[PDB]
């Protein structure tokens, strides 16, 4: 199948001085966000019709209390051991935690943490292990949570029991917007000049879901090797952009194509053709 | 240590003149979340423009999608402006489809 193949929720706490943190937060299957959180409420945001899966509106509720009195409990908790821990404010905390889906079948948990950028923590085989980037914080840190009752305990049935059955819950309840096909559109242009006598051409290629996609500078059936994609960006409702650049000789731009695949196509490739001289 | 952002801005359709689209600013890479983005059309803050909840990538950097429909013309420049604690100045990156 396709599309996403993982569910996670993140947390971004930001604490300004001592009396003050916020915490932001969101649930995603890959980069698609299904979930945000409302601080005005301390309730969820569920941001489509199945983003509660195959989960009874009673699990979803008892699910949206542990989160809300973790992220109150753990801002408290933050703001009394911050001295003992030698903190400076401004700083900000980060957190991951979820699981996905492998060939073969299996399903992966994971939960990571972070501490000024950088890695901090995560959990590996229901144990708190300190990354090296965290210091000797970090080692503090692990021995003082592993002491916390009903804390590693509920953090242990979150990842690897419930995330899993909620994961293929969500993964079958939004098919018919996880699995659409969406087709892409794509256009020429030029680029930034990147030295005397040569040309940067653009291919772009925008609107398409999912977002596995192929891109190539052409001339006739010889796929240009200088080839260079960018990176993918997103679009507004799910699709997503793409250009694909060729930095070329002045006077070697005439012949290059942009050919475009994607399982959206049904196999009919979009190929447009660069012509020179202001004719395109 | 923090990240200054990275700013790319681009359209959600090719640009025609008279014709309606979207215009996009993609602000990632930055260390720590606090940013604030505005797009500009020939200097002057947009009022309607919608923005993503915050997310971040695997290594901790943030990113978030700005955007707002946009008509573009022959004559009118659009920009995406970023103010962030690593910047003394807001940063501007202008639109352009060429
Ligand atoms: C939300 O969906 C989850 C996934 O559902 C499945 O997939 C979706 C996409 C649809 O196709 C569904 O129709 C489909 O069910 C539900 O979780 C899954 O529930 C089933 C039971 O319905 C459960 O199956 C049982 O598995 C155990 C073995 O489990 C262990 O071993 C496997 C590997 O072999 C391992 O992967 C597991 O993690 C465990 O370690 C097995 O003993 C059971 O057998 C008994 O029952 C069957 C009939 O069901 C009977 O024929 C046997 O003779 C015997 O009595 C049974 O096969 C899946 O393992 C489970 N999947 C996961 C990943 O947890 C989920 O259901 C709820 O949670 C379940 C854990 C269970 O408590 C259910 O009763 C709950 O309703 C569902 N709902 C929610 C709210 O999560
Ligand atoms: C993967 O994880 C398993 C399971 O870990 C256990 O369950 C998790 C849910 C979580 O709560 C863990 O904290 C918990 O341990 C590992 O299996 C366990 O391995 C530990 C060692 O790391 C064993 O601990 C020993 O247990 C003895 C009693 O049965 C006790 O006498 C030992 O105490 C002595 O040593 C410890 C330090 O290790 C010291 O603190 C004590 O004071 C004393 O000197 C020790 O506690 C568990 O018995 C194991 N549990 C089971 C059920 O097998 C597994 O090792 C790990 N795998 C890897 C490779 O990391
Ligand atoms: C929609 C469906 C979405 C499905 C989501 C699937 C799962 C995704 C993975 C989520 C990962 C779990 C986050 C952990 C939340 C948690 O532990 O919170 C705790 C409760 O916070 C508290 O103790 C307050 C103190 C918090 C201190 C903060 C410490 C930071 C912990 C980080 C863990 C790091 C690794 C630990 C090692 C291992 C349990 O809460 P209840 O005591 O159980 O209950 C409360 C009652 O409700 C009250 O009325
Ligand atoms: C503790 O920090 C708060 C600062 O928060 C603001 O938002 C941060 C995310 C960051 O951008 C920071 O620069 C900002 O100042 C203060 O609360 C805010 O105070 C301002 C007044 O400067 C006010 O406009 C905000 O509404 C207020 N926010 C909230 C949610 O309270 C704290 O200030 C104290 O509390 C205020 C309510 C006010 O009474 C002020 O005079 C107090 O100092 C900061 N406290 C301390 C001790 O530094
Ligand atoms: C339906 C809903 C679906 C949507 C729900 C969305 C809301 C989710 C928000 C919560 C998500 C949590 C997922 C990540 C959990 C991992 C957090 C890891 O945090 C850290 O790494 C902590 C770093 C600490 C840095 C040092 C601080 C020093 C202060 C000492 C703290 C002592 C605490 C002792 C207890
Ligand atoms: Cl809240
Ligand atoms: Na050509
Ligand atoms: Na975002």
């Amino acid at each position: 199948f396709q599309g996403p193949t993982s569910f996670h929720v993140i947390q971004t706490s930001s604490f300004t001085n001592s009396t003050w943190a916020q915490t932001q937060g969101s649930g995603w299957l890959d980069d698609l966000q299904i979930h945000g959180w409302d601080s005005d409420s301390g309730t969820a945001i569920f941001l489509k019709p199945w983003s509660k899966g195959n989960f009874s509106d009673k699990e979803v509720a008892e699910l949206e209390e542990i989160f809300r009195v973790y992220i109150f409990g753990f801002a408290r908790e933050v703001q009394d051991f911050a001295g003992d821990f030698q903190m400076k404010y401004p700083f900000e905390i980060q957190g991951i935690a979820g699981c996905e889906l492998h060939s073969g079948g299996a399903i992966v948990s994971f939960l990571r943490g972070a501490l000024g950028g950088l890695d901090f923590l995560s959990v590996k085989n229901a144990s708190c292990v300190p990354s090296p980037e965290g210091g000797s914080r970090a080692q503090k840190f692990c021995a003082l949570i592993i002491q916390y009752q009903g804390i590693m305990e509920t953090v242990r049935i979150l990842l690897y029991e419930t995330c899993p059955r909620y994961l293929l819950g969500v993964l079958n309840a939004g098919k018919a917007d996880l699995q659409r096909q969406v087709k892409p559109e794509a256009w020429l242009s030029s680029g930034p000049s990147p030295g005397p006598g040569r040309l940067q051409l653009v291919c772009h290629v925008s609107g398409f879901y999912p977002k596995p996609v192929w891109v190539m500078w052409m001339r006739g059936e010889q796929e240009q090797q200088g080839t260079q994609l960018g990176d993918i960006l997103p679009n507004a409702n799910w699709t997503w952009y793409l250009r694909a650049t060729l930095d070329v000789a002045d006077g070697e731009a005439a012949g290059l194509s942009c050919r475009v695949k994607h399982s959206s196509l049904e196999g009919q490739d979009i190929i447009l053709y660069w012509r020179g001289s202001g004719l395109n | 240590i923090q990240r200054t952002p990275k700013i790319q801005v681009y359209s959600r359709h090719p640009a025609e003149n008279g014709k309606s689209n979207f215009l996009n600013c993609y602000v990632s890479g930055f260390h720590p979340s606090d940013i604030e983005v505005d797009l500009l059309k020939n200097g002057e803050r947009i009022e309607k423009v919608e923005h993503s909840d915050l997310s971040f990538s695997k290594d901790w950097s943030f990113y978030l999608l700005y955007y707002t429909e946009f008509t573009p013309t022959e004559k009118d420049e659009y920009a995406c402006r970023v103010n962030h604690v690593t910047l003394s100045q807001p940063k501007i990156v202008k639109w352009d489809r060429d």
